[PDB]
């Protein structure tokens, strides 16, 4: 048996302009199994009604998904992926970053 | 070659957290579009387009849907059954790909690829199963204690050879609508976490682009630096995709560069954004 990480990458569907609505990705991919725990956090609050694609894999038998929501950026408000999976020692946390 | 998908198939997620407790997880595709989504604990399906169908009909379509779902229904009421036999350990997961493809010119070659363990289990060639090594005492041991099926065969050559590019083709064209279309890109340079201390993180985005292929350079001039980091192109989704591109310099040689970028849908009319000063 094979137990693959997850790799989380965070971003925005736009360049965001503080005050005006862009869309949050959460984009998990190349972990193995597929059950896996994914949320989308402000300033560390699991936000609301959030959208995911359905499973699906690659070649190599990895599994990604598509986490993302709707979301209106400020010079303030954190934003972070939660990500937990049985390969991991603790849920994983990755934050935005408007510039990274 | 036409701008598009080149193939059609489905995917199965069935995980086995134990002998009386299974979930499968299926969906259709052509290339990264999911085009059919399986409902599951209720049996039917999920078209997501209304070129889901393809130039196939509410009878034949609602015929297809049986063989999945009694399909499902079948493959882990058995799994369970030979669980002892093939000496399986819970929790297990197999998956499964299968579907065709067009090529080059008129020749349509079709596929059905099973896993198990995240790991190779079977494949599928000129009609007949073929364990992979990968699998061993499990893999033959199934792939023969199935061939003793000739319906279970049956179904899946027809589908597989017979029913697949009579659909595959079928509802490309039913399709060719969106599947063509274009959608321009965006870009927005920006700087982020310095490598040295004294140096530069020169980022590139470029968002909304549809088809998928894309061209992306961070160049002065004529010429690129090529020392430039292509990202991978995540989605969106809304059928478009993501992409970063970062660039690796110093203070002053920042300035006086730029991001190019072509693609199918712009015509030589590129994106240049410099690399402007002070303000972000
Ligand atoms: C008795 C069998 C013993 C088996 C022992 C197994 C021991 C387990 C050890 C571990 C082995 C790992 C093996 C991994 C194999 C992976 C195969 C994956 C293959 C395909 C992926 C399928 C994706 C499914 C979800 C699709 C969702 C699509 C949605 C919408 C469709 C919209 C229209 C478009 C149509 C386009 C079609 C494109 C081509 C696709 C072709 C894919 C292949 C489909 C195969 C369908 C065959 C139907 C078979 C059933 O009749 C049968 C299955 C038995 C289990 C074995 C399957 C092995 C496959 C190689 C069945 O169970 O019949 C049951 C009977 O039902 C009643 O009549 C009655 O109660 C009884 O007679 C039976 O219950």
């Amino acid at each position: 048996m094979i137990q693959r990480t997850p790799k989380i990458q965070v971003y925005s569907r736009h360049p965001a302009e503080n005050g005006k609505s862009n869309f949050l990705n959460c984009y998990v991919s190349g972990f193995h199994p597929s059950d896996i725990e994914v949320d989308l956090l402000k300033n560390g609050e699991r936000i609301e009604k959030v959208e995911h694609s359905d499973l699906s894999f690659s070649k190599d038998w990895s599994f990604y998904l598509l986490y993302y929501t709707e979301f209106t950026p400020t010079e303030k408000d954190e934003y972070a992926c939660r990500v937990n999976h049985v390969t991991l020692s603790q849920p994983k946390i990755v934050k935005w970053d408007r510039d990274m | 070659a036409f701008q598009g998908p080149t193939s059609f198939h489905v995917i199965q997620t069935s995980s086995f957290t134990n002998s009386t407790w299974a979930q499968t997880q299926g969906s259709g595709w052509l290339d990264d579009l999911q085009i059919h989504g399986w409902d599951s604990d209720s049996g039917t399906a999920i078209f997501l387009k209304p070129w889901s169908k393809g130039n196939f009909s509410d009878k034949e379509v609602a015929e297809l849907e049986e063989i999945f779902r009694v399909y499902i229904f079948g493959f882990a009421r058995e799994v369970q059954d030979f669980a002892g036999d093939f000496q399986m350990k819970y929790p297990f997961e197999i998956q499964g790909i299968a579907g065709c493809e067009l090529h080059s010119g008129g020749a349509i070659v079709s596929f059905l690829r099973g896993a198990l363990g995240g790991l190779d289990f079977l494949s599928v060639k000129n009609a007949s199963c073929v364990p992979s090594p990968e699998g061993g005492s499990r893999a033959q041991k199934f792939c023969a204690l199935i061939i003793q099926y000739q319906g279970i065969m049956e179904t899946v050559r027809i589908l597989l050879y017979e029913t697949c590019p009579r659909y595959l083709l079928g509802v490309l064209n039913a399709g060719k609508a969106d599947l063509q279309r274009q959608v321009k890109p965006e870009a927005w340079l920006s700087s982020g976490p310095s490598p040295g201390p004294g140096r530069l993180q020169l980022v590139c985005h470029v968002s909304g682009f549809y088809p998928k292929p894309v061209w992306v350079m961070w160049m002065r001039g004529e010429q690129e630096q090529q020392g430039t980091q292509l990202g991978d192109i995540l989605p969106n989704a809304n059928w478009t995709w993501y992409l970063r591109a970062t660039l690796d310099v110093a203070d002053g040689e920042a300035a006086g560069l730029s991001c190019r970028v072509k693609h199918s849908s712009l015509e030589g009319q590129d994106i240049i954004l410099y690399w402007g000063p002070g303000s972000g």
